[PDB]
């Protein structure tokens, strides 16, 4: 019923950046998670998807530079940026988009990636 | 166009076990000679003769 | 199998009759017990 | 994969009048998995309609938004001053995911 994105900030490229997209009440641990970026001066673009089953689909450009995991007791998603780049500066959006509707989007913590 | 057409899909599966196999083909029949020395293979029987 | 309607009176008659093959089943299962169906209800 | 030109990029509208807003798809796309949804920059975006058939929540449900083939649009019956946001036209496949850059509605 309420979501917060916490832990994202300014870290050097090449390292690992951690972020938590946390919900309250609405049990999304079996729901369909999509992960979207928004670069400055650029529109929204989807990157990552993780489902209830053990199947991970990522963007074509980045592919294996992302890590996503889901907490088994609470509806919190921990996501990890690996091998960062300065051109990867973007604000972050996590969502619970079902194929039927794709609702309740989140404001998202404003983030930037640089040296 | 081609992207959203109803495509009929059939999946064929098989496995091995100690039970004998079934779909082993229609096989070959010749019926060539009835008087001369040949090499016959009547239902897995190997031999020669007239 | 064999079916022989030559019985006269009673008893298992003296004589001799072999058994022809009838069918073969490719069923690989362990067999340990045997029972009979006498369905006269 | 899917190209979607969302038109027009500049608007000179005013609240309280009829507006028709369109997105152009690539190849004869359907609308049963289409997603029109609102977005306010700097804040949380909102949902307009799923499947372009039955309108979503938190809206007075006056949008005649539908389409087929390459023709997808929404006609608003009455504009409101609260509607000055960017709308996103979307379609989903279940295995391929493509976005559409939204259109700027100002005066």
């Amino acid at each position: 019923v309420q979501l917060v994105q916490s832990g994202g900030g300014l870290v050097q490229p090449g390292g690992s950046l951690r972020l938590s997209c946390a919900a309250s009440g609405i049990t999304v641990s079996a729901n369909y998670m999509n992960w979207v970026r928004q670069a400055p001066g650029k529109g929204l673009e989807w990157v990552s998807l993780i489902y209830a089953g053990g199947s991970t689909f990522y963007a074509d450009s980045v592919k294996g530079r992302f890590t996503i995991s889901r907490h088994n007791s609470n509806n919190t998603l921990y996501l990890q940026m690996n091998s960062l780049r300065p051109e990867d500066t973007a604000m972050y959006y996590c969502a619970r988009d079902l194929l039927e509707a794709g609702g309740m989007d989140v404001w998202g913590q404003g983030t930037a990636v640089t040296v | 166009g081609v992207g959203h057409q109803p495509y009929r899909v059939v999946v064929l599966s098989f496995e091995l076990l100690h039970a004998p196999a079934t779909v082993c083909g229609p096989k070959k029949s010749t019926n060539l000679v009835k008087n001369k020395c040949v090499n016959f293979n009547f239902n897995g029987l190997t031999g020669t003769g007239v | 199998s064999k079916h022989t309607p030559i019985n006269l009176g009673r008893d298992l008659p003296q004589g001799f009759s072999a058994l022809e093959p009838l069918v073969d089943l490719p069923i690989g299962i362990n067999i340990t017990r045997f029972q009979t169906l006498l369905a006269l209800h | 994969e899917l190209v979607l030109t969302q038109s027009p990029g500049t608007l000179s509208l005013s609240p309280g009048e009829r507006a028709t807003l369109s997105c152009r798809a690539s190849l004869s796309v359907s609308s049963n998995f289409l997603a029109w949804y609102q977005q306010k920059p700097g804040q949380a975006p909102r949902l307009l309609v799923y499947g372009a058939s039955s309108r979503a929540t938190d809206i007075p449900d006056r949008i005649s938004g539908s389409g087929s083939g390459t023709d997808f649009t929404l006609n608003i019956s009455r504009l409101e001053p609260e509607d000055f946001a960017v709308y996103y036209c979307q379609y989903s496949d279940g295995s391929s995911w493509t976005f559409g850059q939204g259109t700027r509605l100002e005066i």
